[PDB]
């Protein structure tokens, strides 16, 4: 550190002659300090993004934390430079680092109302859902604070991963409706085959989800998709029941997307629910109410030879 | 359980030589256990030669094995409430009213 | 129970007649003992069904666990009395039920070596991953105590079900990558059409998979599918490194399925995989090689003009 501290003083006070000098006498860029506090550090702090770029160009530290956890990233998104908050992560910059109070930089820019910076930000991959010491997501810190527009995206976005997921899942309890129904035991061939139709439609639903995602610029992010709650059903009457409740289920969730959307002033998100999700949920619904109706009336479960006639003459 | 019946001299007795050359000579003898034996026998005896007479049954032989490997019966009063604690701790295990560990360490106090 | 324990009685010693008796004056079903052994205990343990039929007839519980947490399906799994566990379990009887050691009744049958018990057992949804106090499942009972045809079955299943799972985790993962590359910034259409016609064909994959073991009479059994590793992959050229690491598992999966069918004797499945598994995997591996090796040869990654070009020319 015979020239870090040269460094420090230029890093300071923003001269990139003096640091280009200091590179032309090869200084070193890994200058700690007692603290941790790197010549990357207060280039990011002052907001210059020359003594950064060139930084960066002798390989200085892009996640170098200090002794409270902080990197360049969580200063640069504390002060508002977006610039060197893009060329940060143009580096390689963690974007879901945590500090000593486990806040992303994320928390930071939702905190203060930095627009530009939440989304850059969440084009590289932060995540919605960090909690801090106290349990708060930046959701939480947007709406404490007043930024409603930042709180707005970050609902709007976790609502449409949310929907992407819950298309996903209802694919995989009618996979497992449809090879329920092909047992020896089970010996219904155009169940299944109704089953194995609506497990690709539901297929299908999600992937216009995901496609309408992409067209608007915002960020796919995907979950575990949990295995249902049954692998034996028990008759056609109690998976048809079980399907409806289901639809049900899908229709609701569809109806707040819905109104969330229509808070946050967005009519093409409307309008795209309501052409492509809204009618199709109404006809299935009206559907499975009809199938489970003529199945009571005919007399099952407790009468086998009504499923092998539901199973002939409605399903084939 | 090694249940050993043996034969004490009173400890008043002024009769001590006596008494310890009938118990010596004539009954811890091959003839003495033999003529106790024909009335009511003693299954297995502690003399060694009569327990070679004896170990033609093999009851008696059994009963010997398992008193060779057994536990000798504790001559002390506290005993007493062994038979008291141990007891509830099965009548605590085959019942299930407590588990294994349960009832073996409430007899342990 | 003024006709309670003459209903434990006549449980002791069989007597359809008393029993019929008894219900013809209305003895009550549900005399439990301070220990909390039923009428329907010792119905099981002694193995007469039809004191077992008419004591589910007047309303006795299945599911009544004793002190040691045994109950009558425990009990008849131990003694291997097959009737009376079918109809236990025809009546709602729980098939996972644990014991004070969590000793479920799958366990007890493989450690004694009842193949009819394991296999109704199975067909009802028996757990094959259940521990016990000991971490012990019933495949290491069963290997314990020599039952060497038990421990084949109860391999074999949990390996299908697995190579079920792998193939629903890799169609996922092509499902991402593929909405990868129509993000706005990475703006390559071919990539992202090519990576969709995997993810479907894993999915058709995994369905062969699990109409097999339908045809077979074994159990499907459905797990979580976890998230694949990445949300932001780096270029064509690094995804088609990791689509070729990917497959390449797999492979090395299936191999090892053969290997198990073949100690197994069962030919019908070696050629099952053999047919429909093994030469696809050689053609992909083969293809994904050919794509990373012209990816390289081209410049790629840091020639954006290489990945443009093979973009048009090989996967248009």
């Amino acid at each position: 550190s015979e020239l870090g501290k040269e460094l420090l003083e230029a890093a300071r006070a923003g001269q990139d002659d003096e640091v280009r000098i200091l590179m032309a006498r090869g200084a070193e860029v890994n200058a700690a300090d007692n603290t941790g506090t790197t010549p990357l550090h207060l280039a990011a702090y002052s907001g210059h993004l020359e003594i950064v770029e060139v930084l960066l160009k002798y390989g200085a530290e892009v996640n170098a934390a200090d002794v409270f956890g902080y990197t360049p990233l969580h200063l640069a998104a504390y002060w508002g430079h977006l610039e060197i908050v893009e060329v940060l992560l143009k580096n390689g910059a963690d974007v879901n680092a945590r500090d000593s109070d486990g806040m992303t930089p994320l928390h930071l820019a939702a905190k203060w109302g930095h627009l530009e910076i939440v989304e850059v930000l969440l084009r590289y991959g932060a995540d919605v859902e960090a909690q801090d010491k106290f349990g708060k997501t930046p959701f939480d810190l947007a709406i404490d604070n007043g930024n409603e527009d930042i709180a707005e995206v970050l609902q709007a976005l976790l609502a449409i991963n949310r929907q992407i997921n819950l298309e996903l899942y209802a694919s995989y309890v009618y996979l497992s409706m449809s090879y329920y129904f092909d047992r020896d035991d089970v010996a219904l061939k155009n169940f299944a085959k109704y089953f194995l139709h609506q497990s690709h439609e539901e297929r299908e639903h999600a992937e216009k989800l995901m496609k309408l995602q992409n067209q608007r610029g915002g960020a796919i992010s995907l979950q575990d998709i949990k295995k249902p709650d049954c692998d034996d059903w028990e008759s056609g009457l109690n998976a048809m029941e079980c399907a409806l409740h289901l639809e049900k289920n899908v229709n609701q969730s569809l109806l707040e997307l819905h109104k969330l959307a229509t808070d946050c002033n967005d009519p093409h998100l409307c309008d795209f629910i309501e052409t492509h999700y809204l009618n199709e949920q109404v006809k299935a619904i009206k559907e499975l109410g009809d199938h489970v109706t003529n199945l009571r009336k005919m007399g099952a479960p407790e009468s086998g030879l009504a499923e092998y006639l539901f199973d002939k003459h409605t399903l084939g | 359980f090694v249940g050993v019946l043996s034969a004490g001299i009173n400890a008043a007795s002024p009769n001590k030589e006596l008494a310890k050359e009938f118990l010596e000579n004539y009954l811890l003898t091959d003839e003495g256990l033999e003529a106790v034996n024909k009335d009511k026998p003693l299954g297995a005896v502690a003399l060694k030669s009569y327990e070679e007479e004896l170990a033609k049954d093999p009851r008696i032989a059994a009963t010997m094995e398992n008193a060779q490997k057994g536990e000798i019966m504790p001559n002390i009063p506290q005993m007493s409430a062994f038979w008291y604690a141990v007891r509830t701790a099965v009548i605590n295990a085959a019942s299930g009213r407590q588990t294994v560990d349960e009832a073996l360490k409430d007899a342990q106090t």
